[PDB]
């Protein structure tokens, strides 16, 4: 799928946790964790747009009870192929 | 309560309001057995061994006791075969 | 909670007041298995694959907790066969 | 896709901006723009339910803030074979 | 150009005056005129983005102060390709 | 309420809170059934033939009206075979 | 088009939105998303004046209300040629 | 083992600490001290889910008191395939 | 195992009940009751760490409202070799 | 019988009179009056589940009114074989 | 070493905790758990000075909070000869 | 020796007073300092028990008063295992 | 000289401004401008105590009204040689 779903945690462990349960909410493919500075960590997630839609409301609702907490969590079902050349593609 | 495996997730996108963000999960008592949908409140992988609760606990045990659920699991065994 | 399927729809005019306005739909796990009825919360027709929830969680399900539903239909998978 | 998405705005700029929103948000075909009566306009479109659900919260979103607003927004994931004798499969 | 702009109004007298205003202001062609129905009348123009711009500033502080008055005043640089197929090409 | 035999204990780390401190116990009604877990509400030995409830009784058998569990063993029976 | 488009976010998620906006909203062309440290994340458009303004209006309008929020959104129509040479010319 | 206890705070001390309380506490491995940025840091430790749950318990209860303080203290029993890629193996 | 459990209370039968549940509750085994003199009595069990912590924890719930009650309930996972030398092997 | 009776008093002239009462009362053996220290004088019966209920019963209601007092008055119908290693088989 | 470590508290659980703590703290040797008799339990560690003071400090901060409590918590850097009568070389 | 102290400090001028304040109370190695980020600074010092004792402890006394100040002052007389893989050797 | 100043501000511009002061001052030598993180920013000058002295006082007294302002202002007359393992010698 090409359903984009991103969550920004304070911290990495609300991070790790919401990675964990979006993947574990639907069939989705975790593409990168970001450290974006100041504490903030963003794990991306593509998918279809349903399984994505449903992996980010589960990782918000389990990360939102963790740590520092949820910070954002969006979903982009129709990606522009401009704002492909951000978007990481394995993660590392 | 009983032990069932988790097959896979299940998706639902026009389910109604009430259930919430929580994840779907199908499960089973072993490959082969009819398949059910379980309120996963732990967080599991399939192949996994899990703690199932149904009737009214299984309501409260995913978060409210209006949830609409009558499976929800409870619980990852330690060792289980 | 289970998957079944939706085979036909159900009127019955002499029901109680209870009931309100909800539809009955007739469900079954697979064709050939025994028939149910089920309140249909979401809206779907004959040939879906819908999610079912029963106990006490099929009457909230069904617009109020004191709704006299045994089995209510939750929502629609996305992907099923 | 056979979901239907409706939003239903008083104006035709409030419906044009919706439906733009709607085809920028997800893979969704725009079947149909209509015109009730008495200022509404209705704006349909088709695909998945993922998508549908999508496209329709992007475009209630994005129209509630143009126009004289938005009136009905609304998803339907199996639409009967009835009701698709009065939907438009192509815009004019 | 590419880019829409449209002004809502309610009556024909404030329409026709924001169309001339933005045809007055900018290098944009008219490329409809609707009656939506209730009153609403929705005057649309092409062209380039800043001509676009200008033209439908220009036609709503124009138009702002006569008749029922303004009520929606949008512009949409970038067209969605299932957009185009609800907005009128040439008016009549 | 039926008569179940204990087999053995069930430890499962990782339950969601609900659950307190109660033990978990693999009950049958012979050797060879379905296997289930319930919340050991008296304190038996495997071996023992031991008095279940389920439903919502197995709830406040078990502590309290909230308490997530759909089977409880709420006695030991004096004489059975 | 040589006019400069930048909004700044604190967190990846809604800079990712506000870039999604922009490239959704006009012919603007992503050339970077900076980590500026701290949390802050700068994204960049290159394009026309008028294509410019657009998108810089619809990605404020659009991440002023998804993550820890908005911090800056500027236009340059003419960007000196000193300033050139820190300014990223394709992202990654 | 294949559980994951982590555990967050601001500063390099406390994380040594709670590393030192869960490796002393429980037969777990520490497979990771990750600098998040802002001053978080995170350890991960690994092993069974009863030794995690005790070494993530004794950590948590040892570093409350030591630096700026614990931010997060999380155990996943079974973590998702996804979500290996971005655990480190071994610390550095 | 080689998870350490033990309860303190205060008289010897809400100890006996006490090592009952530990007993029942998991697979542990009771490697010694003490009387540490003045009316206090430990019990003390070795298993893994899951099943001890499960031993322990249904002990304390258990021996809660019996006799004088219980006084402490404490899990060592790890327990250090040092230590090992005042740990009874066997009870008597 | 299996079934195990328990009574602590503070002091040896209540749990004399409690034993007198537990054997008076149902057809249970008494098979250890154990110090426990500080005052704590511990009597075990053995016998049926229903014998031990009531000798339980009478000898808690005798000793209830004599000596120091009545600590504690248990009854466990199976006692696991872990806990039959500390608990004596005959009196001395 | 002949520097002596001494932790006292009511209860065997304590001492337990506040044992495994003194070793796991500091290079001290665990040499004798003497029970004084109304419940009080002392717990002696031998080493070098600087081990017998950090594992003296961290056992009673960690001794401090289970059981009935910490007692007395004292080091002595060298112990007289005749006091070395009174002291057990080896616990039991 | 194999004791392990550190001082966590706001800023980089205390860290350098604090690690010169340790270096010159005891014989202790001074083997890392690490940038944690956001500000923090981590001076880790190696030796005997005594001697890190002593010098985390004037170090703490220095480094109060000069800058943003000492964020936190650990000493770890015996280090796991497994922490020493994230422990510096050397500095640089 | 051997005599070691630090100065750390938030932000460059206040960091250049003390270094320009601390080397017009005295007869100074700047061996390292440091990005602790956080936006803190350390100098370090170098030169004979009395130097060093003047230098520093100047700086501070200068960058105390400009950019954030001054965090730290620290003189060590004699650097102990662990410590010069940490300090550059010759600025980037």
């Amino acid at each position: 799928g090409i359903a984009l779903g991103m969550i920004e945690t304070r911290g990495l462990v609300p991070a790790i946790e919401a990675a964990d349960a979006m993947t574990k909410a639907a069939e989705v493919r975790l593409v990168g964790r970001q450290f974006v500075g100041g504490g903030y960590v963003t794990v991306l997630v593509r998918g279809e747009t349903g399984a994505v839609n449903a992996a980010v409301r589960a990782g918000a609702d389990a990360c939102e009870r963790v740590g520092d907490g949820l910070v954002a969590a969006h979903i982009i079902a129709r990606v522009h192929s401009e704002v492909e050349n951000i978007l990481p593609k394995a993660p590392q | 309560m009983k032990i069932m495996q988790v097959e896979k997730t299940l998706v639902s996108t026009n389910r109604i309001a009430d259930m919430g963000h929580k994840p779907l999960l199908v499960v089973w008592e072993k490959p082969g057995a009819p398949r059910q949908v379980a309120v996963d409140a732990i967080g599991c992988i399939p192949g996994d061994w899990v703690l199932c609760v149904g009737s009214s606990a299984a309501r409260e045990a995913a978060g409210s006791k209006s949830y609409p659920s009558d499976l929800t699991i409870i619980g990852i065994i330690d060792q289980w075969n």
